[PDB]
DNA sequence: GCATCCGTGAGTCGAGGAAGCACAATTTAACACTTTTGTCAAG
DNA sequence: CTTGACAAAAGTGTTAAATTGTGCTATACTGGGAGCCGTCACGGATGC
């Protein structure tokens, strides 16, 4: 099973809301090149390569780990979509 | 009206139905212009009505219209949209898809519940666009088109392609499907494990849900592409998450024949 | 005349057209019965209609008569030689001006198209149309490489001057879509024909130099 | 499938149809068995 | 905008003519020798559009610069060839013919 | 229902 | 390796020729060897005498004789040149001018009749084909009860298929007997009057039954003349036609009295005479002679119907599924029927040609056009449902295909329109149709096999042999008899004990009309020849069949057909006795014609010096590719100077070992679970099988390419392909074809071809690219033939056919065709399917090294590990008994013949196991070894399970286990024994034709369909997987809205979406939001073509254009 | 009123789902005359048009959910 | 109310791919001559 | 930045073959031909 899947299901009122949050956060991480992550350097997902350990390229894996931390805020009608993207682009060029 | 590779022409049956209607319509115009008797005009009008009927719905009224030299009825507009082979059930409610494979299944007892054994050569073809990007990122190929030429010939594939493919599939999942898909557990998402060989390795605990034995069954492989498609498969459709039966609520991934016997 | 590509009622209505023509031209002064003179026009009208409406791809009457004569000659030789004639025997029997090449071309012309809905196998779930690819629309691979080439060519043209890039993109039809000429581009910039070919040759030489030093553009060729 | 209250947005109509028809093959056919279900 | 509803209705003779880009007057499909579509036929380029992108039948216009233009020599619109999947024609019946769906 | 029979009957009048 | 034979039943007669159902019927149809004056009126000779003489009504075209010539090309040439193996047909016809009285005779060429090879198949367009026999209702007169109304019966008169309409006679509730023809009902009183029947005749004949005759005594029409009654009947049958005497008599005569349009058949006429107790002069319902109609069958049919309704003892209803009421149409009858249809078309052409055009100067050559005849014959052998692609995976596959009986085809049942009744095993199937062998699935009971001893008679009714029993002694007189004849006798069973020839048992198990009964020896009238006559050839090859469930024996017999030939194929240790006959009757091996001495032996030919002195050279078929791709080769089994007797084996065919059918390998088997690799029918094998090349087969693939004439120019098969390096062209010879012996892998070039590019201006970016690099665009492009994905091997053969070559009839515009044969040697691998004769099948899931497999205490590892959990549910205990006998045979070095239902019993197997233990354990004692410590632990456990007797010595307890087929087995991984004794033995396992190499397929992108623009399907076309309705439901149930939308749009038919998706992935980006599918656009336009205005609206009901402005005027 | 599953499905309000099930000619001939408008409510209609089905992650209850981290949230506020 | 007829429906994947002829009207293939680039020196 | 000279290359005007379209045959002919055939269920439809 996915790590912490039981905790993830308990954090939302509908299991399909969990998928929407994770999939949207995965797109945000990909769009900004993982520079907007809420994960500390000791917490970043890693993959084992022949050269050595590198950052995990799977943004769905990152979003699940981030959402377990509790530093992400999700909901409906939080901020305007245009205003949200413009601020996030400014913070993370 | 397409020309096949051999130079022969292939056409649909609607062209014959349209041609008859036009031939009869033009002939009626000529007969009307010549002041033909009513019997001739009436017969021509009756044929014109029947030509419209055949084009719209062939075989509904009277003898079906067949192409001369054969007894196969011509396919009309109504036949195109109706039936099990019509537009709705064959092309709208179900489709053939890209990024899909198929092979024989064998049992993988060493796998985890969320894992499957995907052959390397199926995985190379299924994840080809992702692989070409990864090959370009590393020094394997200068660009994507050069990378694609490398994979065309089997003897030109180097040993670093398999390392890149291992990197491509990390974290991703694929959908395994066995027909008939009687219930929703006939499609399940698994984390692929690249294996040497040509057969898909299936976990023993999911055989009951798939209704699969190992006397020659085959399964289909599908690759969800976007983050939404991956997130849905990894969260909702993963095998390790669907352990109870939706019909009754009882366990559906549970110890089976040999496992019960040993315990 | 049934079984030659037209249905029975279609033959009747085409025959009626010949009958109308016969009435117009019939002369009772000659004391011949009407059925004698009408039979010529009815058969003519039916035969012409078969020559015009029995094929999805229409073949002119003169070519249809050639095909009919060629089929008869092959049939006569086939029953006389006790085997299927080759193109040489058919051509020789047809007469002067006919060789084996012409017989093969005529037979190739006389090939009817095959239906896209013909079943294959006992199961009625497979047809010809399911095995014919569409080769008109570009594939996803072809579309991608065209965009990749356009992106790479645009980057290569950046190293060129502002005017040198414009000349090549006008002469090669990268702007208006259609190739321009030395004079037409010359009117655009107010320069004569001779100068443009010199600067274009110079700009083309620079692109060869840059491509040689990078080799980032040879794969698309 | 989860032993917890159903989440809003689930296609229970499809799940109901699949649940009923999946064991349809196991029903005896020989007013009894699958013919009884079909008339009902 | 976004498709929210799909409506089905009867088509008047006026609407059928408004759909059509031209009347199909001949049963000819393509030429037997040149394999090109025949004029006024079931595959006419002047009705259903060009076979290849931005190219008329007579081959006078062959580039996108003349987009949305109709060649005066041949009458074929200079546009994308994919419009051939979407453009309909029509047949003007000499006498009215009933629709079999609303009869049988 | 048979167009040929219907035509033959009509011309027989 | 001696062979020990079991059994007590002495078979009095051998098996009939196994392909005589095909071979004998076609000889009768053609009659090519009997002189023309001695030909009987059957086959095409009857068809000639039926259509001819052709009369214009004063020109007559008469038929005198026909003849068949030698085939133009031999069989091997036809296969290589894609020809049909056929013989020219000539007919001697004479034209008679009845006016003048002049006869002109000449021989006309009527075309070619396809010839049957010696094995019973045809070569149609270079491909082997088999015509499958068809079972249908026999023609005749039948009396079935009315289901709607009890106590009433309906008479049905059935002619030959497509040889007349079905006739129904029913007594209506009013009392009027109604005759139904062509779905039209009318009173039989009218037609009976047309036949010249008065009131006194009917009262005299049919008046002895009751009020039924009073229902046939309507005097409103009896006073009416037969001429006027005939016109009244003609009006009722066809209303509208102008009533004319000449037209009316023509229709009625053609309906029931015309031999050329109504044919009751030889079988139908025989059944009618047998049932109604009359004698038919011909094969028609009535005869028209002397300008009047004479009745043949209506009165006897009505007499039987009336008497049956009344309840006379001698009359009974007819069981339509009774196998005496069902007949077989063989290849000879099916061909003749199509020959007659084509001959009628030729006669129609002659009639319409002899009334117009130089009537005085006519010849039989000018009138006769044989094109309708050749078209009908070629249609039957190519586009018939019964004309099937020959199944030749192994010799048994081809033997089975020729003995198959199909209820489908033109003139038969429909797959979905067939009820349980046609699919059931009728009681009369005993000895005539195999009860077990049938295709499981939608065709169960619709395709069947002929039983081993059964034969089809002249009339098409299956017969089975029975031994005559008189006075309680069984004689050697064997009588072949049909199901209807079999119902009259008490037939005993073949296992009845006999003391010499006298029946010894006081109680004899017998059958009376299919019901099992117990009788005395003096009540027995016939006896079964053998238990083998109940089953087909495939089912007779299953040892210990009596211990297997029928559902699993069906799988066993079907899977034997799918077994591939092996380079080290070996005959089973336990056989039934038919292995030698199958190879002999399949004509795959080579046998000596008579006594002689072998002169030359080679891998290519064998030369034998016979006793009479003649030298005969036999070329050996080497590495030939069958229809299925398997390699079929013959290997010499004789040496130079060896003396051979008549019938001695010279060379093994495919899948035969010294003349014994060898479909697999004999391997050491342990029946035990192993680490979950045996799970759910999976099989574990050892690597030692691969080391010694067991289950290794040779498969050949054929690749074809054509050079065509095109408007742009001719395609060239050449080595000079543009833009190719020398590495890609290394294996191609100067002619552009790959050299023989080269190893080819996917993507390699087999045949190099260049095609002229279509005239089209290049894109500006490409043109700038060419300008930068200074490369001139060529006029030709690569269209060469390459090895497909997943394929390859060794090039063994190249065939090059060119236009104008002798016998090469290339299609117009094709300059040449090149065929490449690539052979690969396939070893057993994971995913390959194995099976035994008892229905146990599975795929190889694990290949273990030799040091990991369980082994015997002497150090011998087992080869295959089978899961015991596949036995109890399937109830196929024959594999267990085969394994026990195999274990005994493995240590005694011998093979066994145990016939089905009369063979090895457990006491005989146990005495063989006692001998095998003596050599297996006595060897250990002599070598100086006692009982293992590990064996002692297992014996201690075994006595706790009750497997051995307490208090015995270990040797005695080890022997007790051995007599049960169990041994102490060690684990190769730990060295410790398995805690329980394991059933280990030697079992015969087949490698089936289903291989994962031919089934693995994947695809990212590829060809798309023309209209829907969706991916094509199939591995051959590099197609996608069908995501049907049920798969969509699963995604909907999961709630995967975005996964479902991608498969509907981005991955199937969203042209803009799929192009943007691929471009996004290779750029490292996420795929874009999809758009409207192209199939929905096809839906809208197709709905608009029906004059329906379909419009897509938005939230505010405003139209939304889904065609991007491309369809708006 | 009680009706079977076949009759209940064929009498549904959406002509697209009814036409794709059975009686395509009958369903379409009645829909065309009535000028019926399909609101795309169920699952089959959305599948036919290739839209996002109104179930699971395509349902309006959860479809518009937004995710944002704390630092960006303060920047917007 | 009741037979009778007409229509519609009946699992999924896969793998198999038979006139001629004359004459007129129209289109097309060849040249022959301009007009227009393309490419040189001259600057 | 041009300025004349040349050399193909595409455009234009006749010109004939080659192809294609159409009219015309005068003893007397006057209503077609293959269908033939093993389910069973429902709902509905005038009809009576
Ligand atoms: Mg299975
Ligand atoms: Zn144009």
């Amino acid at each position: 099973a996915e790590p912490g899947i039981d905790k993830l299901f308990g954090m939302v009122d509908s299991k399909y809301r969990l998928t929407v949050v994770v999939a949207k956060r995965a797109q945000q991480l990909l769009r900004h090149g993982f520079k907007n992550t809420v994960l500390e350097p000791e917490e970043r997902p890693k993959m084992q390569t022949l050269e050595g350990l590198f950052d995990d390229p799977n943004a769905v894996t990152w979003a699940m780990k981030e959402l377990l931390t509790g530093r992400l805020v999700f909901g409906e009608n939080l901020v305007p979509e245009d205003r949200l993207q413009k601020e996030m682009e400014r913070l993370y060029p | 009206m397409v020309q096949v590779d051999g130079g022969r022409f292939a056409t649909s049956d609607l062209n014959d139905l349209y041609r008859r209607l036009i031939n009869r319509n033009n002939r009626l115009k000529k007969l009307l212009a010549q002041g033909a008797p009513e019997i001739i005009i009436r017969n021509e009008k009756r044929m014109l009505q029947e030509a419209v009927d055949a084009l719209l719905d062939n075989g509904r009224r009277g003898a079906p219209v067949t192409n001369p030299g054969s007894d196969r009825p011509l396919r009309s507009l109504t036949d195109i949209l109706s039936g099990k082979q019509g537009r709705f059930r064959q092309n709208l409610l179900g489709k053939r898809v890209d990024y899909s494979g198929r092979s024989v299944i064998v049992v993988g007892p060493q796998l985890k519940l969320h894992q499957c054994g995907l052959p390397k050569r199926m995985a190379l073809e299924l994840f080809k666009p992702f692989l070409l990007k990864k090959m370009e990122e590393k020094g394997i190929a200068p660009n994507v088109k050069a990378a694609r030429r490398m994979l065309e010939r089997q003897r030109d594939i180097k040993d670093e392609v398999w390392d890149a493919l291992e990197e491509v599939i990390h974290g991703k999942v694929v959908l395994l499907n066995r027909a008939p898909t009687l219930h929703r557990l006939g499609i399940q998402a698994f984390q692929p494990v690249l294996v040497e060989g040509q057969s898909i390795q299936l976990h023993p605990l999911v055989c009951e849900a798939f209704n699969a034995d190992f006397d020659g069954d085959q399964m289909a492989v599908h690759v969800p592409l976007s983050s939404f498609a991956q997130a849905e498969a990894r969260i909702q459709m993963l095998s390790a998450h669907n352990l109870l039966s939706p019909a009754s609520g009882e366990p559906l991934a549970k110890p089976s024949r040999d496992i019960i016997l040993g315990l | 005349y049934t079984g030659r590509g037209l249905s029975f009622l279609d033959l009747i209505q085409e025959g009626n057209q010949g009958l109308i023509r016969a009435v117009e031209k019939f002369e009772y002064k000659r004391r011949f019965k009407f059925s004698t003179y009408a039979t010529w026009w009815i058969r003519q009208a039916i035969n012409r209609a078969i020559a015009d409406q029995a094929r999805t791809i229409r073949i002119p009457v003169h070519m249809v008569e050639t095909i009919n004569k060629l089929s008869r000659t092959a049939r006569q030789l086939q029953q006389e030689l006790g085997r299927e004639p080759t193109y040489e025997e058919i051509a020789e029997a047809m007469g002067p001006g006919w060789d084996a090449k012409r017989v093969e071309e005529t037979l190739k012309i006389a090939q009817e198209p095959v239906s896209l809905e013909t079943p294959i196998g006992d199961e009625k779930d497979s047809f010809y149309g399911d095995f014919i690819p569409d080769e008109h629309l570009p594939s996803p691979v072809d579309a991608a490489t065209q965009s990749l080439l356009s992106e790479e060519l645009e980057k290569a043209l950046s190293k060129l001057s502002e005017r040198e890039a414009m000349v090549l993109k006008l002469r090669k039809g990268l702007i208006d879509g259609r190739e321009h000429t030395l004079e037409e581009v010359g009117a655009f910039f107010g320069v004569t024909r001779e100068r443009i070919r010199q600067i274009e040759n110079k700009a083309l030489r620079k692109l060869k130099y840059h491509e040689s030093r990078t080799r980032k553009l040879r794969d698309f060729l | 499938s989860m032993a917890r209250p159903v989440s809003i947005g689930e296609a229970v109509g499809i799940v109901a149809a699949q649940s009923i028809g999946e064991p349809g093959t196991q029903l005896t056919m020989r007013t009894q068995g699958l013919p009884r279900v079909i008339e009902l | 905008k976004e498709v929210r509803k799909v409506r089905i209705a009867l088509a008047s003779p006026e609407k059928i003519r408004s759909w059509s880009y031209g009347e199909v007057e001949k049963p000819e499909t393509i030429n037997y020798r040149t394999l090109k579509p025949e004029r006024d036929g079931l595959f006419d380029e002047r009705i259903f559009g060009p076979i290849k992108d931005y190219e008329c039948a007579c081959g006078k216009y062959k580039r996108q610069r003349f987009e949305g233009k109709v060649c005066e020599r041949c009458g074929v619109e200079v546009t994308k060839s994919i419009v051939r999947r979407y453009r309909m024609g029509h047949i003007e019946l000499a006498t009215p013919a009933a629709h079999i769906w609303f009869v049988k | 229902s048979d167009p040929v029979r219907q035509y033959l009957h009509e011309i027989g009048q | 390796m001696e062979i020990k034979r079991f059994g007590r039943i002495r078979e009095v007669i051998p098996l009939p020729p196994l392909t005589e159902i095909q071979v004998e019927s076609y000889r009768r149809a053609l009659q090519a060897d009997v002189p023309p004056e001695k030909r009987e009126n059957v086959g095409i000779q009857a068809a000639f005498r039926e259509t001819f003489p052709i009369e214009e009504e004063g020109l007559v075209l008469d038929f005198l004789e026909y003849r068949l010539g030698e085939p133009p090309f031999p069989q091997d040439e036809c296969r290589e040149k894609d020809l049909t193996y056929q013989a020219p047909l000539y007919a001697r016809l004479q034209l008679i001018h009845k006016d003048t009285g002049l006869i002109k005779e000449d021989e006309v060429f009527l075309g070619h009749i396809p010839l049957m090879t010696e094995d019973g198949s045809f070569i149609i367009n270079g491909a082997d084909r088999v015509i499958v026999s068809q079972i249908h209702r026999s023609p005749g007169v039948y009396f079935t009860p009315d289901p709607a109304r009890p106590g009433r019966y309906i008479a049905s008169i059935i002619p030959l298929p497509k040889r007349g309409p079905w006739i129904d006679l029913e007594v209506e509730p009013n009392g009027v007997v109604s005759m139904k023809v062509n779905k039209r009902k009318f009173p039989l009183v009218l037609l009976l009057r047309v036949l010249g029947y008065d009131q006194e005749t009917l009262a005299r004949e049919l008046g002895a039954y009751g009020e039924l005759v009073q229902g046939l005594m309507d005097e409103s029409v009896f006073a009416m003349r037969p001429e006027e009654a005939l016109i009244r009947l003609f009006t009722l049958l066809r209303p509208g036609d102008p009533p004319k005497r000449d037209k009316a008599v023509a229709y009625v005569y053609g309906l029931i009295a015309d031999p050329r349009r109504y044919d009751l058949g030889e079988a139908g006429r025989y059944k009618a005479e047998e049932k109604l107790g009359i004698r038919l002069s011909g094969r028609t319902l009535a005869r028209f002679e002397d300008g009047e109609f004479k009745d043949e069958v209506f009165l006897p049919t009505l007499r039987y119907l009336f008497a049956l309704t009344a309840g006379v003892p001698g009359h009974e209803v007819d069981d339509i599924d009774h196998l005496g009421n069902r007949r077989i149409r063989t290849v000879g009858e099916l061909m003749t029927d199509q020959f007659r249809v084509g001959l009628a078309r030729l006669a129609r052409g002659v009639r319409e040609r002899m009334l117009m055009g130089s009537e005085d100067s006519l010849t039989p050559a000018k009138l006769v056009n044989s094109r309708p005849l050749e078209a009908a014959i070629r249609e039957f052998f190519s586009r018939s449902q019964l004309s099937q692609f020959k199944d030749e995976t192994n010799p048994l596959s081809s033997l089975r295909h020729k003995r198959r009986i199909s209820a489908l085809g033109p003139g038969g049942l429909t797959r979905e329109r067939a009820g349980f009744d046609v699919r059931d095993v009728h009681r009369t199937h005993y000895g005539r149709i195999c009860p077990v062998e049938t295709p499981e699935g939608a065709n169960i009971g619709l395709i069947t096999s002929l039983a081993a001893y059964a034969r089809v008679d002249e009339l098409g009714f299956i017969r089975t042999p029975y031994r005559r029993v008189v006075g309680g002694v069984v004689t050697d007189e064997v009588v072949y008899m049909t199901a209807t004849e079999e119902d009259r006798y008490t037939i005993a069973q073949a296992n009845t004990p006999l003391e010499g020839n006298r029946i010894a048992a006081e109680r004899v198990v017998a059958r009376r009309k299919g019901e099992p009964v117990i009788v005395s020896p003096e009540e027995v009238e016939f006896m079964d020849v053998s238990p083998k006559q109940v089953f087909s050839v495939n089912t007779n090859l299953i040892p210990f069949l009596e211990h297997d469930d029928a559902n699993r024996a069906l799988m066993g017999s079907n899977m034997q057909t799918q077994a591939v030939p092996l380079i080290r194929a070996q005959a089973p240790v336990v056989m039934t006795g038919l292995e030698e006959r199958v190879v002999r009757d399949s004509l795959a091996a080579l046998y000596a014609e008579e006594d002689g001495e072998v002169a030359k032996v080679d891998g290519n030919r064998i030369v034998v010096r016979y006793e009479d002195g003649r030298l005969v050279e036999y070329p050996l078929r080497r590495f030939y590719r069958s229809n299925q791709g398997t390699a079929l080769d013959q290997r010499p089994r004789v040496v130079v100077g060896q003396r051979v007797r008549k019938g001695d084996l010279l060379a093994d065919g495919p899948a035969s070992e010294n003349g014994f059918l060898a479909l697999g390998q004999n391997v050491l088997v342990a029946i035990m679970p192993f680490d979950g690799y045996n799970f759910e029918d999976a099989i574990v094998i050892s690597e030692e099988l691969l080391k010694r090349d067991f289950y290794t087969s040779i498969h050949i693939e054929r690749y074809e390419i054509e050079a065509r004439d095109t408007k742009l120019g001719p395609e060239r098969i050449t080595r000079d392909i543009p833009h190719l390096s020398e590495a890609a062209l290394r294996d191609l010879d100067e002619e552009g074809v790959v050299r023989i012996g080269a190893e080819v892998k996917p993507g390699d070039i087999l045949v190099g071809r260049t095609s002229f590019k279509g005239e089209s201006e290049p894109t500006p970016e490409e043109r700038l690219l060419r300008s930068i690099f200074g490369e001139k665009a060529r006029d030709v492009k690569d269209t060469s033939l390459r090895v497909p994905p997943g394929e390859g091997g060794i090039v063994v053969r190249t065939v090059r056919l060119r236009r104008g070559d002798p016998g090469v009839e290339l299609k117009p515009g094709v300059r040449e065709v090149v065929r490449v044969y690539v052979a690969q040697k396939r070893k057993l691998q994971v995913g390959d399917k194995l099976a035994n004769r008892h229905g146990n099948k599975g795929v190889v899931a694990k290949i273990l090294p030799v040091e990991d497999m369980p082994h015997l205490p002497d150090g011998t590892p087992v080869d295959v590990i089978l899961n015991p959990l596949g036995v109890p549910s399937r109830m196929n205990l024959g594999q267990i008994l085969e394994t026990h006998l195999g274990l005994a045979g493995y240590f005694l070095g011998q093979r066994y013949i145990s016939p089905i239902f009369d063979g090895a019993k457990e006491p005989e197997i146990k005495e063989l196991l006692a001998q095998a233990f003596e050599v297996y354990f006595g060897k250990r004692k002599g070598e100086g070894f006692g009982v293992d410590k590990r064996e002692v632990e297992v014996l201690r456990r075994a006595e706790k399970l009750g497997l051995v007797t307490p208090g015995k010595t270990p040797e005695e307890q080890l022997k007790e286990l051995f007599l049960q087929g169990k041994v102490v087995l060690y684990d190769g991984r730990t060295g410790e024994p398995i805690e329980g004794p394991i059933v280990v033995g030697q079992m015969f396992i087949m490698k089936l034709y289903h291989m994962v190499e031919d089934k693995m397929h994947a695809r990212s992108t590829g060809p798309y369909s023309l209209i829907t623009q969706q991916p094509l399907g199939g591995k051959a076309q590099f197609g996608g997987q069908r995501f049907g309705e049920m798969e969509v439901w699963a995604l909907e149930a999961y709630g995967a809205a975005h996964t479902l939308q991608e498969m509907l749009t981005l991955k199937s038919d969203d042209i803009e979406g799929r192009n943007a998706a691929y471009e996004a992935i290779i750029k490292g980006e996420d795929v874009p939001e999809p758009s409207v599918p192209e199939s929905f656009r096809v839906l809208v336009k197709e709905l608009q073509a029906l004059a329906l205005d379909v419009q897509t609206l938005d939230e505010k009901d405003n139209p939304v254009d889904i065609f991007e402005g491309l369809a708006s005027k | 009123l009680l009706m079977g599953v076949t009759k209940s499905a064929l009498s549904t309000k959406s002509w697209l789902s009814a036409a794709s099930f059975q009686n395509t000619t009958h369903v379409l001939t009645e829909a065309a005359i009535a000028g019926k408008k399909d609101e795309l409510i169920g699952l089959k209609e959305n599948v036919i048009l290739g839209r996002l089905i109104p179930a699971g992650t395509g349902s309006d209850f959860v479809r518009f959910t937004q995710v944002v981290d704390q630092k960006t949230l303060k920047a917007i506020e």
